[PDB]
């Protein structure tokens, strides 16, 4: 199961997102 | 002041009152409105719940 952390009353209108790794490890995405 | 279809942010404090138990009372709880007798419980609730 998956339990909430955060709500935000921003007003933004997002269309596309991008991750950000770090340097001195795969990752999965999926849609709803 | 300005109003928008986006969520509002500025409201008055919406002050509270004291607590009344075991007596048939009206009640408002953050928005949930009803009437009844409200008593001390022993259930187990999650923090978000």
């Amino acid at each position: 199961a998956l339990e909430p952390l955060v709500d935000l009353p921003i007003g933004i209108n997002i269309t596309r997102f991008q991750t950000l790794l770090a340097l001195h490890a795969a990752y999965y995405v999926g849609y709803l | 002041f300005e109003l928008l279809h986006a969520p509002a942010t500025v409201c008055g404090p919406k002050k509270s009152t004291n607590l009344v138990k075991n007596k048939c009372v009206n009640f408002n709880f953050n928005g949930l409105t009803g009437t009844g007798v409200l008593t001390e419980s022993n259930k187990k609730f999650l923090p978000f719940q």
